[PDB]
Formats: C-alpha cells, sequence, structure tokens
C-alpha cells in the first residue's frame, strides 16, 4: 500500500505543485490553485483501493462550472449565448486532470464572486441581480444575463460578442488579480465609489453606452441627412502585447472629435465628446463653446444654427 | 511618520532559498536599487546635536535610470530623510523611530545642502527587493559601495566577499498619537513576524 | 531561533528511533531469558508464556513506530518549497492582432468612421 | 540527491523493515525446528544488521533533513495572483475564443 | 446508503417500544419523520449562511447555529442591530380537529412548523415558506420589505413639492426620473439618474455613506440642484448667469446679457419679471 | 457512528479549502428527534 502512494506524490511533485499536511486525517494534500486567482484551495489525495488509482476530494460544489452569459430578447427569448471554456491538458495521469478541473472550478467560482461583488456597487449604472442571475438592462429592451453553470450572420456576430463579453471579463479579472498587488491607487479613489471594486465589468458597460449613444447620434443626423466626420481614438488602438491592451481599459477620458459639416461656406462646428468612465458633449461653433450632457441638448443646439443661420441667410 | 523597523541577517550561503520562499508567500518581488547620499553639517560650538543619525540623508531611486548617464546626479529624482533614534529600552516589540520623507523638484538639487552649509559625507548604494503586505512592507538590503564617487557603473564594491543580506520589515505610522493605528500596525507586523519566522530569525535592534 | 527548532526536532526523531530499536532488541533479548524451561515450577512457566507473547507484540509495535517515523520524514521532504512555478500549456501563443481588429470593429459597429487627422 | 530523490532513497529503506520480523522468527526457528545452535549463530549474526543499517540509515537521512535546512513549519501560502503561465494560458483561450 | 442503515435501526426499536408500553401506534413514527427533515432543513439553510459569510457576500452575515434545539441568529449591516430567528413550532387548531377526522384524516399529527421571525420592526411577521427556498431568498425578501419601509418613510420625510410613485420612491423631475432603489445587503440607496449618472453620485450615494444629515435634506439638495443643472444647460442661449449678487432665496435670480439691471426669473414654475436693486417693478405671466 | 502523535500542523486560514468532516450532525438528527420525542413526556 505504501509504495503505491508516495510515488504518486512524486508524480505530482515532479510536476511542481505545493503540498501540505492536513489535520488528523494525516493525508498530504494539494494546493491545487497554485496559479492562483483569489481564494486559496486545497484537496486531500484520497486513497481509492476500489480503483487503486487515487482521487482528490474537495469541498467544491458543482463538478462543472463556467461563467455563462446570454442575451434576453424583448420577450426574453434567448438569442446570443456563451459559456467559458479551457484549453485541453495532456496529463500523464487522471489525477492531474482532476486537479486541473478542480482548479478551473475554483477559478470560476472566484470570477463569479467578482461579478457578484461588483454587482452590488455597479447597480447605479442600472445593473440588477436577484442573486440567482444578473440583470443588465440596456437598449432595445435586452438583458445580458449572466449565470454560473450548475452541476443569419447575426448569430455569428452576436456569438463573437459573446466571445468578447466572456473573454474580456476574464482578462480584466486577471487585471484585478494584478490590482490585488496593493499599490493603493489614491487619485481614482474619489472618482471611485466604495471602494476597492474590481472594475471588471463597468468599462464593458461604458463602451456599450458609448456605442449606443454615438449610434443614436449618427442616426439623428442621418434622419435629416447632414455631413459629419467621426474621429475615434481608442486606448486599445495602440498595444504591443496583452499587457498593454490590459491597461488600454481604464478610467481615462476618451475624447472623440465630431467635425460635423453643415454650411458649405461657414466653418464646421467642432464637437468634442469626452465621456469619463466615472468620477461629455462639448460643443464649439462659429460663436462660442458650450458644455452639455444630454444629446438632445446638442440636437437643439444644432437647431439654433439651422434656424438662426438660415435667418442670417434671410438677412440679405 | 513613525516607522516600525525590523532586522534580520541572511547569510549569502542560503539566500536564494529565502527568495524562492518569500516570492511564494508575499507580494512582489519588486526590484530595488537606490543611491544614498549623506551631506554633513559642520558647525561649532554645541548645542549641535551632531548625532550620527542627525547627519542628513538624501535618497534617490536610480534603477530605472540608465547606467551610462553621468548627469543623473541632479536630473534623477531625489528625496530627503532624517530618521531619528529608536525609543529607549524597546525590546520584544519592534523598535520605533520617527522618519520624514521630504521630496523636491528643481534643477538645483544637491547644491542646497551647501546652501545649508552642509558638505559631502559617507554614501552607499542599496540593492535588493521589496515585498508588499497591505500597509506593511519588507525590503531586503545590500549596501554596495559605488565603483567611483557618484558613479553608477557596475561592478559596485561589496563591503566583503560574503556580505549578509539585511532583511528589513517596516511600516509607516501616520502619527504617534493614534494608539489605535499603533495597534493595527503592531498587529500587522506581528502577523508578518509569525508569517516568516519559520525560515528566518528577526529581532528588535536598538537604534 | 531557526536553528534550534530543526535541531531539537532532529533530537526528537533520533530519540524515537533509538527508543524503538532498543525496544525491539530488548524485547527479543529478554525472550532468551524467558527461554529457559527445565527446573522451573509448573506455575512459574505460565506467566512466562504471556510474557513471550507480550514481548513479541511489543516488538511488532516498535516496528510500527518505525514506519510512523518514516511517514514523518516523508512529510518533511514534501513540505519544502517548490524551486519554481510549474510549466503548463504555453502552446499556441495567442495573437494580438485579431483581438484588436475585433474589438475595434465591434466598437465601430454601424459607425461611419472618418480617419483620424491631428 | 535532491528534492524527491531522498524520498526515493527512503523507498530503498522501506523493503527491509517487515522482514526483520520473520528473520527473528527464523533465528528462533534454528533453536526451534532446526534445533541447531550454529545456524542460530548464523541468522542471529545476520539479523542485527537489519537493525543497524536501518537505524543508522534513518539517523543519517534525518541528518540530511537538517542539512537541507527545510523549515520545521509549513509556510502559509500567499494568495498567488498572477503566475505568468496562468496569464498566457488565459490569453491562449482568449485567442481561442477569437 | 448509511441513511438506509442507521435510520431503520432506532425506529425499529421504537416500533417495539410501542408495545413495550401503551399503544399509540403508527403516528409516533410520523412526527419523528418531520423534525428530522425539519432539523436538516435548518442545516441545509444554516450552512449556506456560512457560504455567504466566508464567500460573498462577505461580512454583515454571521447567523450562529445553536446546539440546543436549533436556533439561527442572522445579522445584518451596521446601523447604530437587526436579526432573524427561525424555528420549528407546534400550533394545533380546532378548525380541522373536529371538522375532519372520521376518515382518512388525522387528528393530532402533532406537530411541526417553520417560524421566521423578522425583528427590530415590532412586526415579527411570519413570512411564508415554500420550497425551493435558500438562505439567500429569505434575506432578499426581508431586505425588500425592510428597505421599502425605509423608502416610504423617507417619502413621508420628502417635500410635498416632489411627488413620488410607490414603485420605489422613484421621484420625478420634469421630466427625468430619479429612481432610488435601496442597495441589497448594505444600504446607501443605489439611485439611478436618467443612463450612466454624472458627478451627483459622489454628491449622493457616497455622500449618503457619509451618514451625516438625514437622507432627505440631501435629497432636497439634489432636487434643488438638478433643476439648476437643467436650466444652466438652458442658460447657454441668453447668458442667464444667474448672478447671486441679489439673493439666494428659493425664487432664484437669473441675470441677463449682453448688458440697476433687469432680472428675469423662474420659480413657481411660471413666467416672471422682477427688476430690482433694491426691489423695483415686477410682473408675472403664464405662457406654455 | 455510533458516537460523533504531534500532527497538529496545517495551513492557517485554510479557507477556502476542504477537510473532512467525514461526518457531522447526522447523529444529532435522530438524537434531537428522540430527545424531542420525550419532550411531550417532559
Amino acid at each position: 500500500t505504501e509504495h503505491e502512494y508516495y510515488t504518486e506524490l512524486v508524480k505530482v511533485k515532479e510536476a511542481s505543485w505545493p503540498l501540505f499536511n492536513s489535520q488528523g486525517s494525516n493525508h498530504l494534500s494539494v494546493q491545487y490553485s497554485c496559479l492562483g486567482g483569489i481564494s486559496l484551495g486545497l484537496g486531500l489525495i484520497r486513497m481509492k483501493p476500489e480503483s487503486k488509482s487515487f482521487e482528490v476530494q474537495s469541498s467544491l460544489l458543482y463538478s462543472q462550472a463556467a461563467l455563462k452569459i446570454s442575451i434576453l430578447n424583448k420577450d426574453r427569448d434567448e438569442i446570443g449565448s456563451s459559456t467559458w471554456s479551457w484549453p485541453s491538458q495532456n496529463c500523464n495521469s487522471v489525477l492531474l486532470k482532476d486537479i486541473y478541473k478542480l482548479q478551473e472550478i475554483l477559478f470560476e467560482m472566484d470570477i463569479w464572486n467578482s461579478l457578484l461583488q461588483e454587482a452590488q456597487s455597479c447597480g447605479n449604472q442600472g445593473v440588477n441581480f436577484t442573486g440567482d442571475e444578473i440583470l443588465v438592462p440596456i437598449s432595445d429592451d435586452h438583458v445580458v444575463r449572466i449565470t454560473l453553470e450548475t452541476s443569419k450572420q447575426e448569430k455569428e456576430l452576436l456569438k463573437c460578442l459573446c466571445d468578447t463579453l466572456n473573454a474580456i471579463a476574464h482578462i480584466l479579472f486577471l487585471k484585478h488579480c494584478r490590482k490585488s498587488d496593493r499599490r493603493s491607487q489614491q487619485p481614482e479613489l474619489y472618482m471611485a465609489i466604495d471602494a476597492n471594486a474590481p472594475l471588471i465589468l463597468r468599462p464593458l458597460i461604458f463602451y456599450y453606452n458609448l456605442n449606443q449613444e454615438s449610434l443614436e447620434f449618427q442616426r439623428w443626423l442621418k434622419q435629416r441627412d447632414i455631413s459629419f466626420k467621426f474621429m475615434p481614438n481608442y486606448p486599445w488602438e495602440k498595444a504591443k502585447d496583452f499587457l498593454e491592451l490590459e491597461n488600454s481599459l481604464s478610467i481615462n477620458r476618451l475624447s472623440i472629435s465630431w467635425r460635423i459639416m453643415v454650411s458649405n461656406f461657414e466653418p464646421a462646428i467642432f464637437i468634442q465628446h469626452t465621456p469619463t468612465l466615472h468620477g461629455v458633449w462639448r460643443c464649439k461653433d462659429q460663436y462660442s463653446s458650450n458644455q452639455f450632457s444630454s444629446l438632445k441638448n446638442v440636437c437643439q443646439y444644432i437647431e439654433h444654427h439651422i434656424n438662426s443661420l438660415s435667418r442670417r441667410s434671410k438677412k440679405t | 511618520m513613525q516607522e516600525l523597523y525590523l532586522l534580520g541577517v541572511v547569510p549569502s550561503r542560503r539566500f536564494e532559498a529565502v527568495v524562492n520562499s518569500l516570492s511564494k508567500t508575499l507580494d512582489g518581488p519588486k526590484t530595488i536599487l537606490e543611491f544614498w547620499v549623506v551631506y554633513r553639517p559642520k558647525d561649532v560650538p554645541p548645542n549641535l546635536p551632531r548625532q550620527p543619525d542627525s547627519w542628513l540623508r538624501l535618497c534617490s531611486n536610480i534603477e530605472s535610470h540608465d547606467e551610462t548617464d553621468t548627469e543623473w546626479s541632479k536630473n534623477t529624482q531625489w528625496s530627503m530623510y532624517l530618521e531619528g533614534n529608536s525609543e529607549p529600552k524597546r525590546e520584544d516589540k519592534c523598535g520605533i523611530r520617527p522618519v520624514n520623507r521630504a521630496k523636491l523638484t528643481n534643477g538645483s538639487v544637491t547644491e542646497f545642502v551647501e546652501k545649508m552649509g552642509y558638505e559631502f559625507s559617507h554614501e552607499y548604494i542599496i540593492q535588493g527587493l521589496e515585498y508588499f503586505f497591505f500597509d506593511t512592507t519588507v525590503r531586503i538590503y545590500q549596501t554596495l559601495i559605488p565603483s567611483q564617487q557618484r558613479s553608477i557603473k557596475p561592478p559596485f564594491h561589496p563591503m566583503n566577499e560574503e556580505q549578509p543580506w539585511i532583511l528589513h520589515v517596516y511600516t509607516h505610522v501616520a502619527d504617534a498619537s493614534n494608539q489605535v493605528a499603533m495597534a493595527k500596525a503592531e498587529a500587522n507586523l506581528t502577523k508578518v513576524k509569525t508569517l516568516l519566522s519559520a525560515f528566518c530569525d528577526l529581532k528588535n535592534v536598538r537604534l | 531561533s531557526f536553528q534550534r527548532q530543526l535541531v531539537q526536532r532532529t533530537n526528537t526523531l533520533n530519540s524515537s528511533i533509538d527508543n524503538a530499536t532498543l525496544t525491539i532488541l530488548s524485547r527479543f533479548q529478554d525472550i532468551l531469558d524467558i527461554a529457559i524451561n527445565e527446573g522451573k515450577d509448573k506455575y512459574t512457566v505460565a506467566p512466562e508464556v504471556y510474557q513471550i507473547e507480550c514481548h513479541t507484540v511489543s516488538m511488532v509495535r516498535a516496528v510500527e513506530q518505525l514506519l510512523d517515523v518514516s511517514r514523518q520524514i516523508k512529510s518533511y521532504w514534501l513540505t519544502n518549497s517548490l524551486s519554481t512555478s510549474f510549466p503548463t500549456v504555453d502552446y499556441s501563443e495567442p495573437d494580438l492582432e485579431k483581438v484588436k481588429r475585433t474589438l475595434t470593429k465591434l466598437q465601430n459597429h454601424l459607425l461611419e468612421v472618418s480617419l483620424i487627422e491631428p | 540527491s535532491s528534492d524527491t530523490q531522498q524520498v526515493q532513497n527512503i523507498l530503498e529503506l522501506e523493503a527491509k523493515i517487515p522482514d526483520i520480523l520473520s528473520s527473528a522468527g527464523k533465528c528462533i526457528e534454528a533453536i526451534q525446528l532446526n534445533n541447531s545452535l550454529e545456524d542460530f549463530r548464523k541468522y542471529s549474526k545476520e539479523f542485527l544488521e537489519t537493525v543497524e543499517f536501518i537505524s543508522t540509515g534513518l539517523r543519517r537521512q534525518a541528518l540530511e533533513l537538517e542539512k537541507a535546512e527545510v523549515p520545521v513549519v509549513s509556510l502559509q501560502p500567499k494568495k498567488r495572483y498572477a503566475s505568468t503561465p496562468l496569464s498566457n494560458l488565459i490569453f491562449d483561450q482568449s485567442s481561442k475564443l477569437i | 446508503a448509511k441513511y438506509r442503515v442507521f435510520i431503520e435501526l432506532h425506529l425499529n426499536e421504537e416500533i417495539a417500544a410501542a408495545f413495550v408500553l401503551q399503544k399509540p401506534i403508527l403516528p409516533l413514527i410520523y412526527n419523528i419523520l418531520h423534525k428530522f427533515c425539519l432539523y436538516q432543513r435548518l442545516n441545509l439553510l444554516s450552512q449556506q449562511t456560512f457560504q455567504l459569510s466566508r464567500e460573498s457576500w462577505l461580512g454583515h452575515l454571521r447567523g450562529v447555529y445553536d446546539e440546543k434545539p436549533p436556533r439561527l441568529r442572522l445579522y445584518y449591516w451596521p446601523q447604530l442591530g437587526h436579526y432573524i430567528h427561525i424555528f420549528v413550532n407546534t400550533q394545533p387548531i380546532s378548525a380541522f380537529e373536529r371538522t375532519l377526522s372520521s376518515k382518512r384524516s388525522s387528528c393530532e399529527y402533532d406537530h411541526f412548523l417553520l417560524l421566521v421571525e423578522w425583528h427590530h420592526d415590532g412586526i415579527v411577521e411570519h413570512v411564508p415558506l415554500d420550497d425551493h427556498m435558500d438562505a439567500q431568498h429569505l434575506l432578499l425578501l426581508i431586505t425588500q420589505k425592510h428597505a421599502q419601509l425605509i423608502l416610504e418613510q423617507i417619502r413621508k420625510e420628502l417635500h410635498p413639492n416632489i411627488f413620488s410613485e410607490h414603485v420605489g420612491g422613484g421621484l420625478k423631475i420634469h421630466v427625468f426620473d430619479n429612481e432610488i432603489i435601496v442597495k441589497v445587503n448594505s444600504v446607501t440607496g443605489r439611485l439611478v439618474l436618467s443612463l450612466s449618472p454624472p458627478r451627483h453620485l459622489r454628491a449622493a450615494e457616497k455622500n449618503i455613506a457619509l451618514n451625516t444629515q438625514p437622507p432627505a435634506q440631501i435629497l432636497n439638495r439634489l432636487y434643488f440642484f438638478c433643476i439648476q443643472t437643467q436650466l444652466l444647460e438652458v442658460a447657454q442661449c441668453a447668458e442667464l448667469h444667474a448672478v447671486q449678487g441679489y439673493y439666494s432665496f428659493p425664487y432664484l435670480t437669473f441675470s441677463k446679457g449682453k448688458w440697476w439691471v433687469l432680472a428675469y426669473n423662474v420659480e413657481s414654475n411660471s413666467w416672471s419679471v422682477r427688476l430690482l436693486n433694491a426691489a423695483g417693478q415686477t410682473l408675472y405671466t403664464q405662457d406654455v | 457512528d455510533n458516537l460523533e502523535e504531534n500532527k497538529n500542523q496545517s495551513i492557517e486560514n485554510a479557507d477556502y479549502s476542504f477537510s473532512p468532516e467525514d461526518f457531522s450532525v447526522v447523529r444529532a438528527f435522530m438524537q434531537s428527534l428522540h430527545s424531542s420525542k420525550e419532550a411531550p413526556d417532559v
């Protein structure tokens, strides 16, 4: 019985894993979350005479889990869909495979802890959760509901959206793991609420309201057909690795110029747009600069020009 | 700012194991390189405190700055420290001393110590690693002698062939009056002390 | 101190070892003292039998004590820190370009981009 | 001799211990079934080395356990946050999703 | 399978015990079958509370289980505390006692229930239970009723000037709404300006966390200030600088440009003119 | 059940973790039941 066991432990230690003794149970146990994430994880290597080969016990709930995300319709019929996945391993033993599924489960439990915990603080952007699910009300009556697993071209496009929503959440999650390093970032704290939020999801909303708003604006111009020049400059336009792209997502202001074209003679009205993540429509015409908030005020502000400038055309 | 220092000799014979250990049980490592300077007061008669700690200590991070440059002596960032003596008969519990992290920004840097009438005194380069632990932090020392005065060109000169690595736990109390914050700090350092006593022997040391 | 801890622990280990071995050898050694037969009273023989069996059980027990030590030492050799973080599937190193084109495209979805300019 | 290797060395020690039983029971058997003092002198002469070599082997392996200077108490792990392989792994899946 | 083993033993003992003493006979098993599944019902709840402690949602949850007959003690967010108890109980009623029976209808069971106390309210309301049920959902319904009582309370503390729907205190400001749903778990109402809110966040929610002043006068400040936020955007055409060199009285004091000084104003809201220095000729109108 | 060396070493906080807890409280089920069956008698 003896030689069978500690040699297996050699098989694991050879693969470089932390090992620690337990209570009176006396079995050695694996720190399976050695790559880490948030919470610590342990698992005794239970002897299994019934199968000879050993198997690791753990307190983990579901044998399988992943951060499912999906798109409700107006009737909340599902349209888009996603589920988190992992690349295949090539273990020399079943037990190590169990260790990997084990660690990935603890990992996903932690990411669920993250979105659930932020879900408290971010509700003032309109985020909701009943606890069993996380409502995210948005445009065109939809909810990007999220749930952990228990136990024509548009579909492909939305599937790509699901890829983004699923992966980027993990990336930002890892960024939060980087932020757990405790540099204590003072200046943003007063731009922050309460307090050390992961910020794992808020920017993801931020770019969405950005998209929907700019879209609505361009549709407002198209409704009466007027020339304009959209001028994007995203933070992630420049990156040489995922480490830079990781920092591309931040609380930083995102200016966007809008050289709308009206008069064929009088100068185009510059329209700065700077939505800060937390903590927006700065007009600038032939007359003087202005600072708004609602896009509708920007619209009527244009209306003063289509009106009064036309009256200027009528002056002579 | 009342710092709560600790000290711990590390023989170089076993130093790498300590690194592999700390990396697996603490935040960081963050790389540490720095160039101390001391500029000496020179006035008579007393009462000048003229204490060995009374001599001023300007500090400057130098790691990110490139070795080739020679005009780093002013262009580099700088800071100023005092570090008063530790409180008397302080044992078991960590020694505690006042510290003041001054900073400054101008093209005129070093010159000011002469403007105070102070002149050049002893200096030494520090290298090692820091490890975060919420508020508390532990830095490990190597006091390399510079290859030339105010020069940043390797090799730098060891004090001896087998220089001990000088481990140094510390934390920075915002103010001495708050025994509450003193309690939280003494607690945190106590937990750190327990955390790494398993492979090192820290102790209070008078200063 | 760090030293005296391992030292005294080593003292404990050596103590248990010498005690176990001395136990086995003593219990066996006294059986020969018990081995005598002739000239004994019939009653006197009786306790000696139980003494034999008990010495044997004591021997096998100290033998168990030895393995009990062996498990300890094995546990000590696996409580040590790893030299390095373990290798995994670093294979198929991910592209940066597609991620950018996808993010930038989706963010610009249904949007009439008009270059940049200074 | 490093890390797991000493443990494997302990495996070498493992086979010897149980036999020490029957060998003793062999020794007595020489005065028992064999009824021979000389053969008992033989196997008793053999039997003691099973004791000596294992005892000294333990004391020496333990001495190695001290020379290795492995700490007496298991360390409390930090909540490790970002080993690189985890990072490029998650990145690998990210491209896998893309 | 251990349950199929260990359970049968003692029950088979008691079935004999019915004959060892007086005849009951069958129902004595029945009762024992409930509290069993009821006591486990507490564990299956109580253990989950610990999952909500060590994991999300972290703190403000520490309902100790008790070794006596079982007794939960859930706690909550600090607020100058608050707690739920849960118990099995026995409440016989005559309404079935005689109207039933004489059939396949039990007299005494007897008896078993599920208390759910809701203290620090004086209500001690016995909220319904109906599986599926979890440690969470109770806390959810409880925060719902409790916090909504805080909502209606502050609604009473609100000015008459600003009417509010029962939906959650979602007060209007022509036309934009300011929903003020209370945060689940920890308080500080997660108000939503309307999508993504401006700086008033820090002026509100974080300021509400400051705890100073009643959560009303501050809201009063918000109603006072947001209207200014509207008008100042409307102040761009015709430089209504709203100079405060006259007075900070609620009626408000817009200026004019580009030029004793006349002072156009709005308050009722209604059209109004009050040139003043002093206080000169004034008159009001009502267009739109 | 029936009834409900120096190897004290283990990781401090442990949690999150696992450690049997091979069995618990199951004895308290039925025993609370029989202590309660005698309750009306009491």
